[PDB]
RNA sequence: UGUCGGCUCAUCACAUCCUGGGGCUGAAGUAGGUCCCAAGGGUAUGGCUGUUCGCCAUUUAAAGUGGUACGCGAGCUGGG
RNA sequence: GAUGUUGGCUUAGAAGCAGCCAUCAUUUAAAGAAAGCGUAAUAGCUCACUGGUCGAGUCGGCCUGCGCGGAAGAUGUAAC
């Protein structure tokens, strides 16, 4: 509601193709496509996008609000892009990047390797830190989380894969 | 995960949610306040 | 909080010291400790200066009480006003040295004679 | 734990609990715990409850108990056939009809009283509400 | 940038002073005996507050300020310890001249506008520890 | 000052009263003085929020009945046993 | 409408004894406590007692709790 | 998110934050002798409270209508 009624400004060079409920947004950082929920109606005016409900639905305004956040992030994606930062806490935790595969040495027996899906690229400015760029917010977030899945950061020394920003609280050993 | 038929807010950081037709209580602060109805 | 009656009385107090005051200085109050602010309140009661931080849309109602109406665009941003009820000056000479001492905030726009003084020319006062 | 000092008769007919309550109003304290539902209060229940709201007020203000468990209930023990008389007297109860006032209270902050009464009602079998004494 | 309250001509016990401002890089004996050289003038038995200012080079400058409202109210009512039950149990007495002496000492140490504001803050610390103002 | 609007009751008895109470209206009476009694009906809500003040019981109010006011006091009032409700009000002519 | 227990044969449940997934812990690890999900398979030999039960010995990943005319005598036994 | 101030009591230490009692006054736009984490005690971290940006509705009770959880068993769905 209060979301759907703040329209999204489409900056120059940012291309909006509306076919039915199917949006395709294109730009310098790449291309993205999303089918909106059917309750929503989205219109192109000047260069801006405005979202409002359609009749025959109850939830029109929640669906709308979501549509707005979606396409807003879709705009940010193909302009600026997206970045997620992770870092590995603890001894002998290494990260390598070969093509789209990430090599994780996490202290298991076997090497742990993470295939990255299309539209996502990664780099390690260190041994202990990974960064991903990508257009798609949901996707890069997911990938990030799957990396966090392998070793989740822990209650005591903090060891694990954490987001660079992420607050980590520990606790002390049970005394004796 | 305290699983019980009366679920409540145990502090100011506990936030109630209905996920998939279950009422749970989620806390950022205190893992011990994590509850599900049942 | 503040009731409408609260706001009304306070608009009457700001309008009342505004009528009685010789000269005023509007400034940014942001990013400074209450220690240095009680320091400029001591340096305020010592210079005859009446110090205030007041709501903006309240100060449009109090400054509509004339002749400070040239200041109603100086109320966008956090507002700390120094009314010198005793002497003109001693607010405008105290604020530039307090903002150069702290190197925080601004001290944006003054008012004297019924006109507004731009930020680099407040050295007139 | 309340119970009649001495009685005319030792035992009683089961009787019915029908119709509504008398003493619907708060005549002593500023606040009262009224019963919405209809049921029998054992002495145990009333005592436990009075305790609960006595902890709750830190022994301040004042508490009245408007109800009394005057009617004796009997039970035959296990493994005993029917007949051979009426069962032995187990415990005492107070018949409660919708709209009785179980406890009264005053000399306390309202908020605290609503609280203490919630804690008191946790111990009671029947539906209850909070109420304030009125002028007339 | 630390603060402590140290007895008049005294310094260098282990639990009150040395560790507290000694984990901050401060030389301990210069603080100790330049503070007993400054506060030799404070009467024996009064804790006097000292504000220690440390810099990136560990050379410090401390402003020794006037003895507390509570310590000058211990001494101006004659007493030793104030009340364990303030304004319920009352432990001593000060006429308005002592409120005003303690509030000239603290006129050097307050935020107050007038000696009535400093006399009223010493009035507040006079109601805090139980003492009566007479 | 409190002003209560009312209508004259065309019916009586237990049935009338309980249909009244079902419709979110309730029966009351006006007696006292030289005159005859006058039975009237009221809106439960208005009055329930009106006696939600204390003065209602200590004061002279007015009742508008068929264009015509009467000035009265609150005499006694019977409330439903557990519900935030009013069964009835005795009004005594002021 | 054949009564306890053993024997032979089972079969169902899940309120799970083990193995499987998981949250919380006063969870350093090892080893646990408690709760959630799960019935696929697994689930001891003896001494004593007519025994079920129990107690004891020594096992095992564990020696689950119940239903089935306290399953099963036109299948066996007959100690009770 | 201030001064008196580490309020006094007590403690090897209590400094808003073991515990006991008071809980005043100052500069105030506002700042509890402090609502929680924190320390050997501090420091360190938010909160109450207020100024700014924002721009039109928001808060939580009362009374009711219909629904959700609470809700596990044995041949086979088997509680229209
Ligand atoms: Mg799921
Ligand atoms: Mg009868
Ligand atoms: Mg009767
Ligand atoms: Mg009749
Ligand atoms: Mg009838
Ligand atoms: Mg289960
Ligand atoms: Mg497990
Ligand atoms: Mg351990
Ligand atoms: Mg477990
Ligand atoms: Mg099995
Ligand atoms: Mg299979
Ligand atoms: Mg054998
Ligand atoms: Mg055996
Ligand atoms: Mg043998
Ligand atoms: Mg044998
Ligand atoms: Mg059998
Ligand atoms: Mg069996
Ligand atoms: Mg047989
Ligand atoms: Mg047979
Ligand atoms: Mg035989
Ligand atoms: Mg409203
Ligand atoms: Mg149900
Ligand atoms: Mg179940
Ligand atoms: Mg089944
Ligand atoms: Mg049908
Ligand atoms: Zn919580």
């Amino acid at each position: 509601s209060r979301v759907a009624k703040a329209p999204v400004v489409v900056p120059a060079g940012v291309d909006v193709k509306i076919n039915g409920q199917v949006i395709t947004i294109k730009g310098k950082n790449g291309e993205l496509t999303r089918t909106l929920n059917d309750a929503v109606e989205v219109k192109h005016a000047d260069n801006t996008l405005t979202f409002g409900p359609r009749d025959g639905y109850a939830d029109g305004w929640a669906q709308a609000g979501t549509a707005r956040a979606l396409l807003n992030s879709m705009v940010i994606g193909v302009t600026e892009g997206f970045t997620k930062k992770l870092q590995l806490v603890g001894v002998g935790y290494r990260a390598a990047v070969k093509g789209n595969v990430i090599n994780l040495s996490l202290g298991f027996s076997h090497p742990v390797d993470h295939q990255l899906p299309a539209g996502i690229t990664a780099e390690c400015p260190t041994q202990t830190e990974i960064v991903l760029k990508g257009a798609d917010k949901q996707v890069i977030g997911q990938v990030a989380a799957d990396l966090r899945a392998y070793r989740r950061p822990e209650p005591y020394k903090g060891k694990g894969v954490r987001y660079a920003d992420e607050v980590v609280r520990t606790k002390e050993a049970k005394k004796k | 995960m305290k699983v019980r038929a009366s679920v409540k807010k145990l502090c100011r950081n506990c936030k109630i949610v209905k996920r998939d037709g279950v009422i749970r209580v989620i806390c950022s602060a205190e893992p011990k306040h994590k509850q599900r109805q049942g | 909080a503040l009731n409408l009656q609260d706001k009304q009385a306070i608009v009457a107090e700001v309008s009342e010291v505004a009528k009685g005051a010789l000269s005023a200085v509007v400034a940014d109050s942001r990013g400074v400790t209450v220690d240095k602010m009680t320091e400029l309140r001591k340096a305020g009661r010592e210079a005859g200066v009446y110090m205030r931080v007041v709501r903006n849309t309240l100060l449009r109602r109090a400054v509509e009480g004339t002749p400070f109406e040239c200041l109603k665009d100086a109320f966008v941003g956090p507002t700390l006003i120094a009314y010198v009820t005793e002497h003109p000056g001693a607010a405008a000479r105290l604020f530039k040295e307090f903002a150069k001492a702290n190197a925080k905030f601004e001290v944006k726009a003054a008012a004297f004679e019924g006109e507004l003084i731009p930020a680099s020319q407040i050295d007139r006062l | 734990m309340l119970q009649p000092k001495r009685t005319k008769f030792r035992k009683m007919h089961k009787g019915r609990n029908r119709g509504l309550a008398q003493g619907t109003d708060v005549s002593f304290g500023s606040f009262g715990l009224k019963a919405v539902g209809r049921g029998r209060l054992t002495a145990r229940q009333i005592e436990a409850a009075r305790r609960a709201m006595t902890r709750a007020v830190k022994r301040q203000g004042k508490i009245w108990i408007r109800v009394f468990p005057d009617k004796p209930i009997t039970e035959k023990p296990l493994a005993v056939r029917m007949g051979k008389g009426k069962g032995n007297v187990e415990y005492w109860v107070a018949l409660i009809q919708p709209g009785k006032v179980l406890y009264e209270m005053d000399g306390v902050p309202e908020e605290l009283a609503r609280e203490a009464f919630k804690l008191a009602a946790a111990k009671l079998p029947i539906k209850t509400t909070f109420v304030t004494k009125t002028v007339m | 940038y630390v603060k402590l309250q140290v007895a008049a001509g005294m310094a260098n016990p282990s639990p009150p002073v040395g560790p507290a401002l000694g984990q901050q890089g401060v030389n301990i004996m210069e603080f100790c005996k330049a503070f007993n050289a400054k506060t030799d003038s404070i009467e024996k038995g009064l804790p006097i507050p000292v504000v220690i200012t440390v810099y990136a080079d560990r050379s410090f400058t401390f402003v020794t300020k006037t003895p507390p409202a509570a310590v000058l109210l211990k001494k101006a009512a004659g007493i030793k310890s104030g009340s364990g039950k303030p304004n319920k149990d009352k432990v001593g007495k000060i006429s308005r001249a002592q409120l005003q002496e303690i509030a000239q000492t603290k006129a050097a140490d307050m935020t107050g506008a007038d000696i009535e504001a400093m006399t009223r803050s010493i009035e507040g610390t006079a109601r805090s520890m139980g003492l009566v103002v007479e | 000052m409190f002003t209560i609007n009312a209508e004259v009751r065309k019916e009586q008895g237990k049935g009338a009263s309980r249909r009244l109470r079902a419709a979110n209206k309730f029966p009351a009476i006006i007696y006292g003085g030289k005159e005859a009694p006058l039975a009237i009906e009221l809106d439960h809500d208005k009055v329930m929020n009106m006696q939600a003040k204390a003065e209602f019981y200590s004061e002279v109010l007015t009742i508008v009945v068929d264009g015509k006011e009467i000035k009265v006091k609150a005499q006694d009032v019977q409330r439903h046993p557990y519900k935030p409700k009013l069964q009835h009000i005795d009004f005594v002519r002021a």
